[PDB]
RNA sequence: CCAUGAUAAGGAUUAUAAAUUGAAAGUGUUAAUAUCAUAAUCAAAAUUUAUUAUUUAUAUUAAAUAUGUAUGUGUAGAUAAAAUAAGAA
């Protein structure tokens, strides 16, 4: 991995929300699918991510159906459970994706950002050359070189 | 030349005093934040930081994959193939009237901080462990999926009669 | 100017500057009208003479076309002067080629390097004396290999000056 | 738009004042400039840590092979010579050719602030811990 | 047509480490090069910075000469070849003729006649057909002469 | 600004091609820019192997012209042409909105934003 | 070229309004107007065609100029007959009426309901459209001290535009009366309407091989040292080079001694100097300006005054200046600038050995001038030699003492009888004489105050690389050289394996070029452009730091100042 | 501008804090022109080439009765030390003077051994406002 | 040397540690000795100029 | 990579011809022409931008040339350099000019020919006209100030002022 | 230095078609009140002013002279901008 620095992570709704820029930006989602095959995974939830984000984009400059008046307040909560269903799935994804690329770099022999786990190798957040000499959460001293996570030979 | 025994005006002047706090004015303490991960829930740190994906690492994967497949390691497949189906379980349907907090209106000012601190905090308190909604568990019966080891392809000799 | 600085005192400078910004003289000629029999029966533009032409004027010859523009003095005349000056001097160098051969501008060719089947004997170059030799030197490292562990090529056909 | 007020007056005997306090400010920048002057050959001429990453090939390959082996056996003199300051030591690494392209490409080397401390560096609080009363530029133990 | 980058993205508030945004000046922009560009850290506008390294004008012009070096760097790693300069007898038919400068006339075709229509500029030569007249003084060829696969010839392809 | 030049291919073998080059490279294998491209000789209910297209960029130039910008006036470029070759075919077409034009430009540049298009300086009370 | 694409002249009026459909209004009525004086002028000009075309006589003039060729395409002088002239003359003047009659036609097709003057088949003159001049000016629109938000937020875009219509008029022969009524059309102008001339016209050049002689390349070469900065001001001449066209005639000479001399023929020698039956010696005799052998003004061999035995003044030694400055025939100031030595031990020359006379009095003489001796290339023959210098083989043959075989030589001794030689130095090089003549003073303070050398760096310089950059100096700095380096086969042969019977791979007779298309000095150490990022990045190539600049663009200040003199079309092309 | 310090304080407006293209602001201050570099000594605020002559103010140009101050460009020679004569340069509030020579001077400019911006502030050209706010900026003690 | 290229060929022999003071235990210059009184060179001007 | 360019002079080849390099020498003379002899060979960069029929912008010329460290001061740029004179500069020089029709004439002889006088700028004549509408009604608001002061001090012989109530 | 004029900034309900998301209510320099004074850049210069988007860790000072200081858990209070070839319901 090339991008080792310290990082400012942002909550999944928000990430989610980028839509057809970033989170459904078709490049994007394609390396990802590609990641899973490789892996000899199917990828479901990527799959329902596409499939409700394609159809996202394709309505995105028509007005939403008529809301008529309602004390009983059903077509709000409906329209409502619906949205959060599809928030839903795509946490899923998202944690899917952050999930399997930590522990594909961790058999690819790969550092990631600073701070980041790696769950069989980094359990707490691995650092090297961060701005700040001290682990971050940690509150301990960072030893120079840089950590070394993997053992010796390529 | 000859550098003197006192200087008369030099270090006469008052001193600038060190600065109490950093970030924005100096002003900002030194605490725990939002941006804080914690590494005692899950698999992933959370909230996670971000992750780059590149073709390169793709293809360094191929590479590794080629060379597990050839040796006949079939471990590290397994562990994926256990992980994959743990988390890719269908989210189940939320019953009416369930909704994620927005932030209340009338609170603070449209353009303030409290907002994005809210979205931050509320979604730091729920974390993939705490999603009840994935059916995640021994419990769950998985009809897309196999089940261990002995049903994967590589296992196909005790398949035969 | 028929419109403002017409007619008062700034009129003078003001032409003046006008005449100074357009000093430029463009002088053409095309390469056919080159070629055509001289009063001594030479043809006064060969083929040679002309490629000694174009590659002596580089990007003052476009569209089989030779333009000079003459820029030098302030003045329109001075500047036809300057450049008839120029194409008759060019002219008369670009003529050397009716001298002889060792006038006519050499070709540039871009000359491939040698070809891969012709790479391939690059690994037989002295065949035998390197078999016959890689013995001995095997001999060599089959007794420095009794005395320490990692053989370099530095302690057999290696030599790496000291001091 | 207000009219301007005017400015006050000087002040009295601030001239010499401010006479002497720039001259002792330069009979002072004396001291600092050639304390640092020390210090940046000082530093020119001490060893320091190893410029390139061991996190990533062809570097993070054990010590007994590949990249060390041709830096043991061929380059060992050279690298000693200019005490392992990251420019020198880059092109060397370009110079030797056995390497070639990979160099820039491949290889990844630490970053500019770290590859400078001194031999022997074990805490990375060793940045920040060189003296701050020298001109430098970062360029001091 | 080229995907990579040629323009320095603009000035704005200050980009951090985020899925989809990386700081203006980091490592992996331009193969590095923004190293020379980078001020580091918290920086005092008051007191420090440099100022060439915020300036538009600037900065962008530096990157122009990066990505100039990388396209020249390309084009002189694509040439197989040298310039010789042979004179006009020697040569190959097709470069009797009158040959104008680059960028002078249209450009053109080699031998149109004979069915060849292709720039005489990029054409190339074999240092293998030029031996005898590369090489007059060696006597016996330095280089072993081509061997060319017939057309005509029954191989595996013919189904044969 | 692109112009469709386009033909008839009575081999069967068809072609689209940008600028000189084959269109699978100018837009750079990105499918979902291709497909739009692709979308005239599906709504005509046409084969697109019958069709030679070559494309010629009279705007801007740049390095790259893939991204959807420039897929959706690509699309809109083989469409007009396309008509102009089959009449009939105009009616599908129009029904799909691909022969709509539509208007939207970048905010015109301008000094008083900070990053010159859209943001306001800051503002702080007295 | 027939029809519309040829002529002999073509006037194109530029005309600038403020608005657009004033200057389009403009064009149609000048149009109009020229459309008429257009008319009327190449109707004369056919009836004047169509007289000549029916009979008329031929010059003795014109017949001799078509006569004047030593020897015409048939390798004979030509006789033609005034018959054939007139033939000539007639072809041409029936192009000429082609051309009038299609001028005159155009002119007639633009009637009221059908007049397109913009395509150029339907009307002479026609018009082209210039792209318009269009400048905005951006600033702000507010008076504030206090905010420079406020001031950008007030912005205005305002423009001003400049407007052209371009006329174009090609004409088959040149009128004066054309160009007046054409000027003229400046003065009833419309209002706010201004215009520019472009005449493009044809006009015989004639190049003499008298004044710019095509002669071979000196038998020294000129370095790129004869080019530095200001070589330009110091080095050279501005062309063409002064040639004598006058002579004197050496004590045993007869006429073909002299025309041998001066390489011409005989009968030439006799005509430019028609006027005199014999040539005596010490007499001043004019060189025919096609001899091959002609001497430039002031030869580089200075004119050298010896001491020696002098006048009667002593008999022994020349003393004073003045005396020199008769014997020289100069004023005594100049002999001053010449000897800086002479004048600065004392003005009686105490001790002083020799005097150096003015540039101006030097002599020239064939034998300093012209190269006594030839280069011999690889396939020579004495044929081809003979051939190359106009020589006849047997005259060679002499001076080189009947040799057949050229090969064992390297050089060939040049009989003075040839006709083509080579000259010792380039002739339109500046003598140095000249250059030190204009340093005088200098040049004496130099032996004043005993100038061996000025230092120009310091002793250690180039132990520090960085440090001293003079402004000539270039970043990629180029490496010093090493011995076996440029190919895989000589590094091989002189590093790893040392038994290699290959010492260099093959070498091409013929000039490698390895920077191209870059022209290089010769047998200067340089380097080749690099394929490998590592090496672009790892140099020590600076980056833009200051404010950057162009020799040019410097004047019109910044990108966002454009200044402009004039508003022309951005598009206006220089005729 | 708000006080007048000079003449022109009554011809010019400030205009907020505002941006000029790079490298041209109309008033040139150099507060940077003493800004100490060990390595980079003879390089910074000097001749952009060791190879370059004096500029003309270190010559005597014409008959001069005498001068005040030579110019803050005018470079400090090993005879600024040695002759022992008055060397002024026109700074604030006054005049500098080179009194207490040394060899660490020599080849660089007194625009490069007079420090622009003094940490010594009178309190005497200072408003009870501004020395207020100097108090802010926690430079004079209050 | 700057910097730049050279830096590393640096040495100490540049350093004219005999016109300061040093202190023993920090390795650092304390004070710096009058440069101008003892000054003796024979060329305050360069050779080649005699006024 | 580093090697030294080299030439074979015409007289050594089997079979003679002009090379390259001595057209760029005759070329040299006839256009004259500063070799830049420090040229380092490796630096050749077609820039880009204005180049490439790629980018938006293209000139088809080399509109700058690529060189980091190019500065005015440098001699190589004052070489070839466009000088001031008749250019822009001197056209403002002089049409732009407080009061625009000294531009087109001398004031005086303008104003001497049309009417028979010199006129005052019209600012004058306010400070003027004032004068002489506030002089008739108070007095002694004012001040007696000239350019020479010996001609009110001591007025010549006669000269009696009339005094004034 | 008293000595009138005049143009800025400031989003709150005339909408989608063949169509603009910037306004009059006045922000230093401008035309009738006069009765202390020469204050104006052509270089190289002195921070107190509400009204300003800077480069945050692989490689880092060459041409007009060009910024030495603030590493501290993206962390107080309080603040800024945007629905316009972009993607918000
Ligand atoms: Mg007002």
């Amino acid at each position: 991995n090339t991008f080792l620095t310290s990082s400012v992570a942002t909550p999944p709704i928000s990430v989610i929300r980028t839509g057809p820029k970033w989170w459904a930006d078709p490049e994007r989602m394609v390396r990802q699918k590609l990641m899973y095959f490789t892996l000899g995974v199917d990828q479901l939830p990527l799959r329902r991510t596409a499939v409700i984000q394609r159809d996202l984009q394709r309505f995105h400059m028509c007005k939403p159906p008529p809301r008529v008046g309602d004390s009983t307040g059903y077509k709000r909560s409906r329209a409502a459970q619906l949205n959060t269903w599809y928030r839903r799935i795509q946490y899923q994804e998202y944690h899917m994706q952050h999930l399997f690329t930590r522990h594909v770099w961790g058999l690819l022999r790969v550092y990631p950002g600073n701070t980041t786990k790696i769950q069989g190798k980094a359990d707490d957040g691995y650092v090297g050359y961060d701005s700040v000499p001290f682990h971050r959460y940690n509150r301990a001293p960072l030893p120079f070189p840089a950590r070394e996570l993997y053992e010796r030979r390529k | 030349t000859a550098t003197p025994e006192r200087f008369s005006v030099l270090g006469t002047t008052h001193p600038k005093p060190k600065r109490t706090g950093f970030g924005r004015n100096n002003k900002m303490r030194s605490k725990p934040s939002d941006n804080v991960a914690w590494y005692d829930k899950g698999p992933v740190e959370w909230l996670p930081r971000p992750v780059r994906l590149t073709y390169d690492h793709l293809d360094q994967l191929q590479q590794w994959t080629m060379r597990a497949t050839l040796d006949g390691r079939t471990e590290e497949f397994n562990r994926i193939r256990d992980l994959h189906r743990e988390w890719s379980q269908h989210p189940l349907m939320p019953v009416l009237g369930d909704v994620e907090p927005k932030f209340p209106l009338n609170l603070f000012k449209q353009n303030h901080r409290a907002k994005k601190r809210f979205l931050v905090r509320w979604h730091k308190a729920n974390t993939p462990a705490n999603w009840l909604w994935m059916p995640r568990g021994p419990t769950v019966v998985t009809p897309l999926h196999r089940t261990n080891p002995t049903q994967y392809p590589e296992n196909w000799k005790q398949m035969v009669q | 100017d028929n419109l403002q600085y017409k007619r008062y005192d700034w009129q003078g400078w003001y032409q003046r500057m006008l005449d100074v910004h357009n000093r430029n003289v463009s002088l053409r000629c095309r390469i056919c009208d080159l070629q055509r029999l001289d009063g001594n029966g030479v043809q006064f533009v060969d083929m040679q003479t002309e490629r000694r032409l174009r590659i002596l004027a580089q990007h003052r010859v476009g569209m089989g076309v030779l333009k000079l523009d003459a820029d030098k003095y302030e003045d329109q005349a001075d500047n036809v002067t300057f450049g008839t000056t120029k194409l008759s001097e060019l002219l008369a160098d670009a003529r050397k080629a009716q001298l002889g051969e060792e006038y006519w501008p050499s070709v540039e060719l871009k000359v491939r390097k040698p070809s891969g089947q012709s790479k391939a004997h690059y690994s037989l170059i002295d065949n035998e004396r390197i078999e016959k030799r890689s013995r001995e030197l095997y001999e060599k490292y089959r007794d420095a290999k009794k005395r320490s562990l990692f053989v370099t090529p530095m302690e057999t056909w290696l030599e790496v000056k000291g001091m | 738009w207000a009219k301007p007020k005017k400015r006050p007056k000087v002040g009295q005997g601030f001239h010499e004042k401010a006479q002497k306090w720039r001259e002792e400010y330069l009979l002072d920048r004396h001291r600092a400039l050639a304390d640092s002057l020390r210090a940046y050959v000082e530093f020119s001429t001490s060893k320091r840590v190893e410029p390139w990453d061991a996190r990533f090939k062809p570097f993070d390959r054990i010590e007994k092979d590949g990249v060390y082996v041709l830096m043991r056996y061929m380059m060992e003199e050279k690298l000693q010579l200019c005490n392992y300051h990251h420019r020198p030591v880059k092109r060397l690494f370009c110079n030797i050719g056995l390497m070639g392209p990979q160099i820039t490409t491949k290889a990844r080397w630490k970053p500019y602030r770290f590859a400078t401390n001194p031999a022997g560096t074990s805490k990375a609080e060793r940045m920040y811990q060189r003296d701050k009363t020298v001109y430098t530029h970062g360029h001091n133990d | 047509v080229s995907t990579g980058e040629f323009d320095h993205p603009p000035f704005q508030f200050r980009q951090r480490h985020t899925f989809n945004t990386t700081p203006l000046h980091d490592a992996n922009r331009f193969g590095g090069r923004t190293a020379y560009l980078r001020e580091i850290g918290p920086v005092n506008i008051k007191k420090q910075g440099r100022r060439f390294k915020k300036d538009p004008r600037t900065v962008q012009f530096n990157v122009d000469v990066w990505c100039a070096q990388q396209t020249l760097r390309k084009r002189w790693k694509q040439r197989d070849w040298e310039v010789i300069e042979i004179p006009f007898r020697l040569v190959p038919r097709e470069q009797q003729r009158v040959i104008p400068e680059l960028y002078t006339d249209i450009p053109q075709m080699t031998d149109p006649a004979r069915n060849d229509f292709s720039n005489i500029r990029n054409k190339v030569y074999d240092r293998e057909e030029l031996q005898g007249v590369l090489f007059p003084a060696a006597g016996a060829m330095l280089y072993p002469p081509l061997q060319r696969v017939d057309k005509q010839a029954m191989t595996l392809d013919k189904y044969l | 600004h692109f112009t469709a030049l386009l033909r008839e291919n009575r081999d069967h073998n068809g072609i689209i091609t940008v600028m000189g080059k084959p269109l699978s490279l100018v837009l750079d294998n990105k499918a979902w820019l291709m497909e739009m491209v692709l979308m005239p000789f599906d709504e005509a209910n046409l084969d697109y192997r019958d069709f030679d297209a070559h494309i010629v960029s009279e705007g801007h130039a740049m390095p790259s012209i893939a991204n959807e910008i420039a897929a959706f006036a690509l699309r809109m470029a083989v469409a007009n042409a396309l008509v102009k070759l089959i009449p009939l075919t105009r009616i599908p077409l129009k029904k799909s909105g691909l022969l709509s034009v539509d208007r939207r430009r970048e905010r015109g540049q301008f000094p008083g934003y900070l990053d010159g298009k859209k943001v306001k300086r800051r503002f702080a009370k007295r | 070229e027939d029809g519309i694409r040829g002529s002999e002249v073509t006037y194109k009026i530029v005309l600038e309004g403020f608005w657009d459909h004033h200057v389009m209004k403009l064009a149609e009525d000048v149009c109009m107007f020229l459309k008429d004086v257009g008319r009327q002028i190449v109707e004369e000009k056919l009836v004047a065609v169509r007289r000549l075309l029916q009979g008329g006589a031929v010059d003795p003039e014109l017949l001799a100029a078509f006569n004047c060729a030593r020897a015409g395409p048939f390798g004979g002088l030509d006789e033609y007959d005034k018959e054939e002239v007139a033939n000539f003359l007639r072809s041409d003047l029936r192009r000429l009426e082609e051309q009038c009659l299609s001028v005159i036609n155009r002119c007639n097709v633009p009637v009221p309901g059908a007049t397109n003057i913009y395509d150029p088949h339907t009307s002479w003159p026609h018009v082209e459209k210039l792209e318009p001049w269009v400048r905005m000016a951006e600033f702000w629109t507010s008076s504030s001290d206090t905010s420079f938000t406020e001031l950008e937020m007030s912005t205005a875009h305002y423009e001003f535009r400049k407007f052209f219509r371009v006329i174009i008029c090609k004409l088959p022969f040149q009128s004066t009366e054309f160009e007046k009524r054409m000027y003229d059309i400046r003065h009833w102008l419309h209002r706010q309407t201004s215009c520019e001339f472009h005449t493009i016209y044809r006009r015989n050049v004639i190049h003499d091989s008298a004044v710019f002689p095509t002669e071979h390349d000196p038998a020294t070469p000129t370095t790129h040292e004869h080019h530095r900065m200001f070589s330009f001001a110091l080095d050279w001449q501005s062309a063409p080079v002064n040639r004598l066209s006058t002579d004197t005639v050496h004590e045993g000479e007869s006429w073909d001694a002299v025309a041998q001399r001066l390489g011409c023929s005989v009968g030439e020698l006799k005509d430019a100097n028609a006027e005199r039956e014999t040539i005596e010696a010490g007499v001043v005799i004019n060189v025919p300006v096609t001899a091959t052998r002609r001497l430039t003004s002031f030869g580089a061999t200075p004119l050298v005054l010896p001491l020696k035995t002098t006048s009667a003044k002593d008999g022994e030694r020349i003393r004073t200046w003045e005396e020199a400055a008769a014997i020289l025939d100069c004023t005594v100031e100049e002999l001053q600038q010449c000897n800086g030595h002479a004048a600065l031990t004392y003005q009686k020359k105490e001790s002083e050995t020799e005097l150096v006379a003015p540039l101006s009095c030097w002599t020239s003489t064939s034998e300093s001038e012209f190269s006594p001796v030839e280069r011999v290339h690889a396939n020579d023959t004495l044929v081809a030699i003979a051939r190359r210098l106009q020589c006849s083989e047997e005259a060679l043959r002499a001076v080189n003492d009947g040799i057949t075989d050229v090969s064992g030589l390297d050089f060939v001794r040049v009989p003075p009888e040839a006709r083509r030689p080579r000259r010792l130095v380039e002739p339109q090089l500046r003598p140095q004489a000249a250059t030190d003549a204009l340093l005088a003073r200098t040049i004496a303070e130099e032996e004043t105050f005993k100038l061996k050398s000025i230092p120009h760096l310091p002793q250690n310089a180039e132990r520090f690389p960085h440090e001293y950059h003079t402004p000539t100096s270039r970043f990629p700095p180029t490496p010093s050289e090493t011995p076996a380096t440029q190919d895989w086969m000589a590094y091989t042969a002189k590093y790893l394996d040392k038994q290699f019977t290959i010492s260099a791979e093959p070498a091409p007779v013929y000039n490698v070029n390895k920077l191209w298309p870059m022209q290089q000095i010769p047998g200067k150490v340089d380097q080749t452009p690099f394929e490998e990022d590592q090496t672009w990045l790892l140099h020590s190539i600076p980056v833009q730091q200051l404010e950057m600049h162009h020799h040019e663009k410097d004047l019109q200040d910044l990108p966002f100042i454009n200044h402009e003199q004039f508003p022309r079309s951005l598009e206006w092309n220089a005729p | 501008l708000k006080i007048a310090k000079s003449a022109f304080g009554f011809y010019l407006a400030r205009r907020g804090q505002r941006k000029y293209p790079f490298l041209r602001r109309p008033h040139i201050k150099n507060t940077h022109s003493m800004n100490p570099s060990a390595p980079y000594f003879w390089s910074f605020m000097t001749a952009k080439s060791q190879m370059a002559f004096l500029p003309e103010e270190n010559y005597i140009t014409g008959d001069w009765t005498g001068k005040f101050f030579v110019s803050k460009r005018q470079v400090y020679t090993l005879q600024h030390a040695t002759s022992g004569a008055k060397v002024r340069v026109k700074s604030f509030p006054s005049i500098f003077e080179f009194n207490s020579p040394s060899r660490w001077n020599i080849g660089k400019e007194m625009n490069t051994l007079t420090k622009p911006r003094m940490d010594l502030i009178d309190e005497q050209m200072l408003t009870k406002k501004q020395r207020l706010d100097y108090v802010r900026a926690g430079l004079l003690p209050k | 040397n700057r910097p730049e290229v050279a830096m590393h060929r640096n040495t100490v022999g540049l350093l004219p540690a005999h016109m300061w003071e040093t202190d023993k235990k920090t390795g650092k210059v304390k004070s710096v000795k009058d440069s101008v009184r003892d000054y003796q060179t024979k060329t305050p001007y360069p050779k080649w100029v005699q006024l | 990579g580093v090697h030294r360019v080299g030439y074979t002079h015409p007289s050594t080849l089997p079979v003679p011809c002009a090379q390259r390099w001595d057209l760029r020498l005759a070329r040299a003379r006839i256009f004259q022409e500063y070799i830049e002899e420090k040229a380092p060979g490796a630096w050749q960069l077609e820039d880009e931008r204005s180049m490439s029929p790629e980018f938006k912008t293209f000139t088809g010329y080399p509109m700058r040339d690529m060189r980091p460290g190019y500065g005015q001061n440098l001699p190589d740029y004052i070489m070839k350099k466009r000088l001031p004179n008749n250019t822009h500069y001197e056209l403002f020089a002089r049409r732009d000019i407080p009061n625009e029709d000294n531009a087109m004439y001398g004031k005086y002889l303008y104003d001497m020919t049309v009417h028979g006088t010199s006129l005052p700028s019209t600012y004058r004549m306010h400070k003027d006209i004032n004068k002489a509408q506030r002089n008739d009604r108070k007095l002694s608001g004012n001040r007696f100030k000239v350019l020479c002061s010996s001609g009110a001090k001591n007025p010549p012989s006669g000269w009696e002022p009339i005094p004034d109530a």
